[PDB]
């Protein structure tokens, strides 16, 4: 079915930043505790919490 | 108050040693650096008590 609006359409210049899910993404379940503390460690890296 | 304070208990005459626990030896022991002020306090107070 043909849009009931036109649309604005047309080529454009895009970047991708160096910002991704894949290296942003964490998840920690009784990981490694701090010894100073007992409590999670600070870090996705380091499977922090 | 005179049951669990007193004016001369806040001259401290003796400082109470904090167990490994609050000063953990980090892996590299490596003391950490309340290990190392508490040995100075008692060489500090083993010089003192030889010059005595």
């Amino acid at each position: 079915k043909k849009l009931m609006a036109q649309i604005f359409f047309g080529p454009t210049y895009y970047q991708r930043l160096r910002h991704m899910v894949d290296d942003k993404i964490h998840a920690r379940a009784r990981g490694p505790m701090q010894v100073l503390t007992r409590q999670p460690v600070e870090g996705r890296s380091r499977d922090g919490g | 108050n005179e049951v669990f304070s007193r004016p001369e208990w806040m001259i401290l005459t003796c400082l109470p040693v904090p167990p490994p626990p609050v000063r953990p030896s980090i892996s590299f022991r490596g003391e950490d650096d309340l290990t190392f002020k508490l040995a100075d306090i008692l060489k500090a107070n083993i010089s003192l008590e030889t010059l005595e």
